[PDB]
């Protein structure tokens, strides 16, 4: 109501919260590293065409 | 209206949902409500009563409000004057794509509206049917008084109907019979005005 | 140019429909 | 307020024909009225006159219409055929009958005569 | 099929200056009518 | 419903003064009522 005094009656409020209070992470169990060497350290690069 | 061809605009309009469907639904509801209102106002009597065997109404003259059988439209003189008083544009009500691209130099806004998707729909009941309904109502209220409204129409002389309507307002009926020649004249003068 | 209306009974009854083209003649064609 | 709790003289306000009673019933988000109405039927033609001359004065019916079955005249109410003998008790008098148009010759009965 | 709608059955009243029609019998009829009174009450949580 | 098909006792509902009859007429997107009314005139004083 944005006021310090409330008249007699019934009023509505915000929805019930239900806080999760927990964080869960699910990722595929991949253990290998990406091709950083043999891609960025390629001796020869193909031409633009 | 929003795009006007230009398929890119039509494709980009799809992300905005069903706003156009809601607009069309509201317009269709309004259009249906208009015809419902017309039918409610005018279609109240089941029988189309024809004009009686002709002018024996105790000296009263109803030629002004009764329909004219000579004109192509079965209107009355007062109805004809009322129709003439109100002005309407595009008195053909139809404009196909053979007179919309013609020598009109964009003087008429009817084509301007039509080229943008704005359309005007015809009413269900034409004026030639409202005229018949009004004629039936006039015949019923002249020949049978209020009886036709509550059920089957029962004939009654017009002078007696005037007498009973005079009784309905707290005046004895005899006062009519002693002054009938006055009242009719007054009535005529009144309608003449 | 020209609005189009579809007239049909309940689809549970029949599949036949009628087409009403508004503000156009039939003689000028673009109608089917 | 108007039809259930009383009797309404407004035409066609509560059903077609003359209104007698109404009964309300509930319905999902609505109300349903059952209106009881009185409808005349089996009408018949009769010959009518505005008034009658008996002593030279015009006699008008106090209530109803003057009808005739072909040979005799009677007075009857409006919405039902209840013929009765024309009497000084159900009719009144107002002026001479030279002004009333379409008046019909007849005899008006007086119940006071037999007792004397 | 398509057709012009019918306004109603044609009828006429035998009018004359000295004839009146008087009913001789009556019928009692019951007619039903329905009027909405209210609708459902709804609320919306704007933030959610 | 009320004035054309019957007689109304409601004051000023259909014209000024006591109501006798009404006649309907059509008009573009509208209706026109002609109401016939009875108006007293030429009053005189009396002792009652
Ligand atoms: C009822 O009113 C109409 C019009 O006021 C009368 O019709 C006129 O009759 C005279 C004589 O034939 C004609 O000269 C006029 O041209 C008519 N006027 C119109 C508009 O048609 C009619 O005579 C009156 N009926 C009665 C019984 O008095
Ligand atoms: C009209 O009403 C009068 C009064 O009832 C009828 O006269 C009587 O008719 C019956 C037979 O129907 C006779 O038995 C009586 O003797 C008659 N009374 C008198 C005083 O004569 C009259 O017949 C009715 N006429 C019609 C056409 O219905
Ligand atoms: C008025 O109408 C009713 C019917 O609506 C008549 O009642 C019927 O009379 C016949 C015999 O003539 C019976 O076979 C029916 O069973 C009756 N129907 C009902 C619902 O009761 C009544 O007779 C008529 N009144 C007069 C004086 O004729
Ligand atoms: C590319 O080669 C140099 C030396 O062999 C090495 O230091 C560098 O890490 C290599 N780059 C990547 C992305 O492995
Ligand atoms: C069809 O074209 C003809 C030729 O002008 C015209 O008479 C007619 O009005 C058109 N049809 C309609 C419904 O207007
Ligand atoms: C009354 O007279 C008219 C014309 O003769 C006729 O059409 C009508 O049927 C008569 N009424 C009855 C109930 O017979
Ligand atoms: C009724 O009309 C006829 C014309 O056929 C006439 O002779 C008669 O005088 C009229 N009666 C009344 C009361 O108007
Ligand atoms: C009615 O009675 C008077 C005298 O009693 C008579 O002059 C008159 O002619 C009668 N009416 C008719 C239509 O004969
Ligand atoms: C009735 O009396 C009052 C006061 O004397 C007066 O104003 C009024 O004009 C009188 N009514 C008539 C019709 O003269």
């Amino acid at each position: 109501l944005k006021s310090f005094t409330v008249e007699k009656g019934i009023y509505q409020t915000s929805n019930f919260r239900v806080q999760p209070t927990e964080s869960i992470v699910r990722f595929p169990n991949i253990t290998n590293l990406c091709p950083f060497g043999e891609v960025f350290n390629a001796t020869r690069f193909a031409s633009v065409y | 209206y929003i795009c006007g061809d230009s398929t890119e605009c039509s494709n980009l309009l799809l992300q905005y949902g069903s706003f156009c469907t809601q607009l069309n639904r509201a317009l269709t509801g309004i259009a249906v409500e208009q015809d419902k209102n017309t039918q409610e106002v005018f279609a109240q009597v089941k029988q189309i009563y024809k004009t009686p065997p002709i002018k024996d109404f105790g000296g009263f003259n109803f030629s002004q409000i009764l329909p004219d059988p000579s004109k192509p439209s079965k209107r009355s003189f007062i109805e004809d004057l009322l129709f003439n008083k109100v002005t309407l544009a595009d008195a053909g009500f139809i404009k196909q794509y053979g007179d919309c691209l013609g020598d009109i130099a964009a003087r008429d806004l009817i084509c301007a509206q039509k080229f943008n998707g704005l359309t005007v729909l015809p009413p269900l009941l034409t004026d030639e049917m409202i005229a018949q309904y009004t004629s039936a109502l006039l015949a019923g209220t002249i020949t049978s008084g209020w009886t036709f409204g509550a059920g089957a129409a029962l004939q009654i002389p017009f002078a007696m109907q005037m007498a009973y309507r005079f009784n309905g307002i707290g005046v004895t009926q005899n006062v009519l019979y002693e002054n009938q020649k006055l009242i009719a004249n007054q009535f005529n003068s009144a309608i003449g005005k | 140019f020209g609005g189009v209306s579809v007239i049909t009974p309940g689809t549970n009854t029949s599949n036949q429909v009628a087409v009403l083209y508004q503000d156009v003649n039939c003689t000028e064609v673009p109608v089917a | 307020s108007e039809c259930v709790l009383g009797q309404s003289k407004r035409v066609d306000f509560c059903g077609k024909g003359y209104h007698l009673m109404s009964f309300p019933q509930s319905a999902p988000h609505g109300v349903v009225f059952l209106h009881v109405t009185y409808v005349p039927a089996q009408e018949k033609n009769f010959t009518t006159a505005p008034a009658i001359c008996h002593d030279g004065k015009a006699h008008f019916p106090r209530e109803g219409v003057f009808v005739s079955n072909g040979t005799h005249w009677f007075v009857t109410q409006r919405n039902f055929y209840e013929p009765q003998i024309i009497t000084t008790d159900n009719t009144f008098v107002s002026g001479n009958c030279d002004v009333v148009i379409g008046i019909v010759n007849n005899t008006v009965y007086d119940p006071l005569q037999p007792e004397l | 099929i398509a057709y012009t709608m019918s306004l109603g059955a044609e009828n006429s009243v035998a009018y004359s200056n000295n004839s009146i029609a008087i009913p001789t019998n009556f019928t009692i009829s019951v007619t039903t009518e329905i009027l909405p009174v209210s609708m459902t009450k709804t609320s919306v949580d704007c933030t959610m």
